[PDB]
């Protein structure tokens, strides 16, 4: 029950995605 | 804001990934 697909969120979910995929792209 | 983006459309990953 928590894919990616369309379910999309909407307003501060965006703001910990880039801090999770910039964090994919360097954790360091 | 990247919210009008996911929220009104599409953004899978091969597009987020862009914003970072």
């Amino acid at each position: 029950q928590q894919p990616q697909a369309v379910h999309t969120y909407c307003g501060r979910h965006l703001a910990r995605t880039l801090a999770d995929l910039c964090w994919e792209a360097g954790v360091d | 804001g990247i919210v009008d983006e996911c929220c009104l459309r599409p953004c899978s990953v091969d597009v987020l990934l862009s914003y970072c």
